[PDB]
């Protein structure tokens, strides 16, 4: 699975 | 099958889509984005292995631990940010944020 997306 | 749920994790509906309910069992219940997680939350802000709810007995407060998540695990009413690995004891109706996702724990 892809990297976790940081909340920005 | 044989396993009996001893708790429930409710994931509220919202911008990400509809609500979901997950049974929680004795032992370790992993919360994360991986489909193999006890509580699988297939959303981009959720870590592959995000948190762990460990339940030792039906009548003992579960242990919630953040698993080194990117966007954090938090407890509301009152606000509390969980440090990776550190035990937090869950009360009935506890409101929890995994990243931006609001959830609620229920005793059965």
């Amino acid at each position: 699975m892809e990297d976790t997306q940081a909340i920005d | 099958s044989n396993v009996e749920p001893v708790g429930r994790l409710h994931i509220f509906s919202g911008a990400h889509g509809p609500e979901k309910d997950f049974p929680l069992h004795l032992g370790k219940n992993v919360v994360g984005r991986m489909p193999d997680c006890s509580v699988a939350l297939p959303f981009p802000s959720i870590s592959k292995q995000h948190a762990e709810i460990e339940i030792l007995a039906w009548d003992k407060a579960p242990i919630l631990r953040d698993c080194g998540s990117l966007n954090g695990t938090q407890i509301l009413r009152p606000p509390k940010v969980l440090s990776p690995g550190v035990s937090h004891r869950l009360r009935d109706q506890e409101l929890i944020l995994f990243a931006d996702l609001l959830c609620q724990y229920h005793r059965l």
